[PDB]
């Protein structure tokens, strides 16, 4: 569904794309760093940002 | 040996200072600490230049520890410029040289026994995190450290677990003449229970007299202020709110010989390792005349040994700007009268205070 | 009474005309000039300042450019020593942002804006030419950190920020590793906040990295289009240059006048104390020094050789004007006029890098997109 | 700035306009007022969308003044000019 | 009708040098309308405090 929708977006708005799956394998959430009182994203959300 | 200059200005117990010279056990390190002490009143800055230049020309000292009884900031700047040209470390363990400058010269090796403005800013977040205080209001003037104070506070809220939110970040300007109305308007929007203030000692009086006109002095309103505004804890302008909380160096428990011993320890320990590994005694030209021609040699080999120093389990390390990474800080709260009483301390991100629950 | 306005003024030939300024300053309760040449050493100046104060008890001290071209440590001792007694110091030639703070230089005044005030020109100049995305190539030293600070806080008025800010290390050699990160970036406007030496290092790298060609805009200050930097600076650079920053003769005439005008205002005051008779025997703060400094900032000159003289909150110059260079055919030409509020371009054409007469867009949007997906069964 | 005008239109489960209470003459609890131009006649609005409007404005912290549209309905492009809630 | 009352704040004027105390409990006022019942002369004191 999403790739067939992406190709439509690429054709209509005239941009070229390179797809790569999430290395993490997660969808995205804000979690705890290793004892630093900081929050970091993971997965797609942490890749986009 | 090691050339050490311990200088005491004002009224101090000089005898106890010399006691820690021999009592410092550097037998394993074999630093061979040669301590030459000169005692003189404040008098002139030229006396410090005359004393430092002559002494560095006499025994070629490789380090200086400076303690003062005057709170003037000019003393700190002078020795910073001295270290740049004399190419020798200077340590303002206590006094006017102890207070920290915002910027330090790259070629200068002046180090301070005090916390940076950003270091104090993080402590305010530590103390008020315990009591579930999460709503602030930063009130800052045009003092040079205002941007650093508010940037460090803002940079800790951005991605923190705790529900920290900042309401108003108003910045005032009392430089303009007849600024009573403009300041009154800005200070009128404060609604937060906690207000963080950054100004001078005199500007706090100006802010507090017009904050009382609005009325921002109730028991439900708390003010967190750094050491710069408080300065000396003895003088109270009769406008400080009853309940003000400030942070400062642990000067009550740190004496001049105690700081001197730390001053001796940090210079001696660093100079031992470089002689063990680099094996190069820093001996710059003794004459201050035509110093530029004498810049052929260097003295930065010992510079990075002073950065990381541990003594008796204490991480007495220093940053590039001269402040302590883990300084001894104490929290003072105004009591029923106009007196400052300690409430707790912060050390190595292990802040502990003697008051719980809070009134 | 006698008022001393002596200065630590190098280029002793300038002292010949400095006294003439004092001579007419009395007619425009007496002003005495005790100018001392600024010797090459630095430690001696800390000792020499007290000696000058011993025999003169100066009210306002002034310092100019020495023969040495460092211009970073030579004026500090005058500021550091006079700050002990809060005696104001006049920055005739110093253009460093380190002097702009009141924490280190409590009583300090200047007659030339620092290198960090060029940032306010850039926003006005980039707003005229409609540039919204800019690349900053600031250095890590304090001079750079102030220049980067001003631009970032100035863009908050438009509620935006630089697309990405890059900080290198002063005195670097292989800078291409950091600067390559800015090639793929969409913005094409490059703003240089490097020193005279550091500008060339970026310039030589950019030449081999094809960043000086068509479609690129370079905005630099005075340092980057002067000295050895201009030798390897690519053509089309749209830089800045102060009109009379290096004119010591021009800046010594008006500087005395501001102190001379303040002298008349210093007569009517309360609790006025003479400066310390001897540096050795005096350690008080001389609260008149803060009073003299405080009224000095509020005093604005009506005229002058280099225009009106007014001071900022920190004591720096205000409403100054800059001249806009343009590197054409290995030469700099004037293209812009600064009014202190706006930028007036000259009739001369603007030769952009690569010879493009038409103003480049300054922003190349990337049409190649990286897209992240996760294995989810139907989608 | 915190006070802005908000159009509305009566749709059965989302915006239910009611006549004002004859006794008090002003609008009801939980039924925010909404004018109407036929000179204006006050009315009381409630519904699924109004409840969202109350909860939004409590958190976004802004005030509003509803008024039912009269130029038309939700929106239509007639002769290149829109009419109604749009 | 959706009537709701927030506070019935009662102030003290006969106090001596109680101006600081009067400014304290008037801060909690947050309603768009505050119905003031007092003398004309006392309203000058109250309004300048509220301002």
């Amino acid at each position: 569904f999403c790739i067939d929708l992406l190709i439509k977006l690429a054709r209509t708005m005239n941009f070229t794309y390179e797809v790569h799956l999430v290395a993490d394998g997660k969808f995205g959430t804000q979690e705890r760093v290793n004892n630093s009182n900081k929050k970091e994203w993971n997965g797609m959300m942490g890749e986009l940002l | 040996s090691i050339g050490i200059a311990v200088i005491l200005v004002g009224t101090s117990d000089e005898v106890a200072i010399k006691d820690a010279h021999e009592k410092d056990d550097f037998h394993h390190l074999s630093v061979v600490p040669r301590v030459e002490l000169v005692a003189m009143n404040e008098t002139d800055p030229k006396s410090i230049i005359t004393r430092i230049c002559d002494l560095m020309s006499d025994r070629k000292i490789q380090g200086v520890v400076f303690a003062d009884d005057t709170d003037q900031e000019a003393i700190a700047q002078i020795l910073d410029f001295i270290s740049a040209q004399t190419l020798t470390p200077i340590l303002g363990i206590h006094g006017g040289s102890s207070m920290i400058m915002a910027d330090k010269d790259e070629s200068s090796m002046f180090f301070q026994f005090g916390p940076s403005i950003e270091q104090q800013a993080s402590v305010m977040l530590n103390i008020m995190e315990e009591y579930d205080w999460y709503i602030f209001s930063i009130v800052t003037t045009y003092f040079p450290g205002y941007q650093d104070f508010v940037n460090k506070i803002r940079s800790t809220i951005e991605n923190s677990f705790v529900g920290w939110e900042l309401e108003e970040v108003l910045l005032l300007d009392m430089s303009l003449d007849d600024g009573d109305s403009k300041i009154q308007n800005q200070l009128k929007k404060l609604q937060s229970p906690i207000i963080l203030l950054y100004c001078t000692k005199e500007e706090a009086t100006y802010i507090f007299e017009v904050a009382n006109s609005v009325g921002l002095t109730g028991y439900g309103y708390t003010w967190i202020v750094p050491s710069l505004v408080a300065g000396d804890t003895d003088t109270v302008p009769a406008e400080f709110p009853t309940g003000l909380i400030s942070v400062s160096y642990d000067e009550w428990d740190y004496g001049l010989p105690a700081r001197v011993r730390d001053g001796i320890a940090i210079i001696t320990t660093a100079a031992s390792d470089m002689l063990s590994e680099h094996s190069f005694i820093p001996e710059p030209k003794s004459s201050c005349y035509n110093t530029h021609e004498k810049r052929i040699y260097q003295s930065n080999m010992l510079n990075r040994y002073l950065i990381n120093v541990t003594f008796e389990g204490r991480n007495l390390s220093f940053s590039e700007d001269g402040y302590q990474m883990h300084p001894k800080l104490v929290i003072i709260l105004l009591n029923k009268e106009r007196k400052w009483e300690r409430v707790g301390k912060w050390k190595d991100k292990s802040l502990q205070m003697k008051y719980y629950v809070w009134p | 009474k006698i008022v001393n306005i002596g200065a630590v003024l190098s280029t002793r030939k300038h002292e010949q005309m400095f006294r003439e300024a004092v001579n007419q300053a009395n007619k425009r309760i007496q002003l005495n000039a005790t100018s001392v040449t600024h010797k090459p050493n630095a430690i001696q100046m800390a000792l020499s300042v007290c000696e000058d104060l011993i025999s003169s008890q100066v009210y306002a001290i002034l310092v100019s450019h020495p023969p040495t071209p460092n211009d970073h440590f030579t004026p500090t001792p005058v500021s550091y020593t006079a700050g002990f007694y809060r005696i104001p110091v006049l920055g005739l030639t110093t253009r460093m942002s380190i002097y702009s703070d009141k924490s280190i230089h409590l009583s300090f005044l200047r007659t030339v804006p620092p290198y960090s005030h060029q940032s306010s020109v850039w926003f006005e100049m980039m707003r005229v030419y409609s540039w919204n995305h800019i690349i900053l190539l600031v250095s890590d030293d304090h001079e750079g950190r102030a220049a980067q600070k001003r631009l970032e806080t100035l863009l908050e008025e438009r509620e935006s920020k630089a697309e990405k800010v890059l900080q290198f290390d002063p005195g670097t050699k292989n800078v291409t590793a950091l600067l390559m990160e800015a090639k793929e970036l969409e913005a094409r406007v490059i703003i240089l906040s490097a020193s005279e030496d550091d500008a060339a290092t970026v310039y030589r790298a950019a030449a081999m990295l094809n960043m000086t060609g068509s479609g690129y805009v370079w905005l630099v200050g005075e340092r980057e289009i002067s000295g050895n930097a201009l030798r390897y600076a690519p053509d089309g650079i749209l830089g800045l240059q102060l009109i009379n920053g290096k004119n010591e003769s021009a800046h010594i005439s008006d500087a005395v006048g501001v102190v001379a005008q303040a002298v008349h205002e210093l007569l009517e005051k309360e609790n006025i104390t003479d400066p310390p008779r001897g540096c050795v025997g005096n350690t008080n703060i001389w609260k008149t020094g803060p009073l003299f400094k405080r009224v000095l900032m509020s005093s604005k000159y009506a005229d002058g050789v280099t225009g009106r003289v007014e001071f900022n909150e920190d004591g720096d110059r205000k409403f100054a004007n800059y001249s806009i260079m343009n590197l054409q055919n290995r030469k700099l030409v004037q293209v812009g006029i600064y009014n202190g509020t706006h930028v007036i371009p000259n009739d001369r054409k603007i030769i952009w890098p690569g010879g493009e007469t038409e103003k480049p867009r300054g922003y190349q949007m990337s049409t190649r997109l990286k897209i992240v997906t996760i294995h989810q069964e139907p989608f | 700035d915190d006070h802005l005008s908000i159009v509305t239109l009566e749709e059965a489960p989302f915006v239910i306009v009611e006549s004002v209470d004859p006794l008090s003459g002003t609008c009801m609890r939980n039924t925010v007022p909404c004018q109407k131009r036929i000179g204006y006649i006050k009315k009381c609005c409630k519904g699924f969308c109004i409840d969202i409007l109350k909860k939004i404005s409590k958190s976004v912290k802004f005030t509003y003044d509803l008024y039912l549209v009269t130029n038309g309905k939700h929106g239509k492009k007639i002769n290149g000019t829109w009419n109604g809630m749009i």
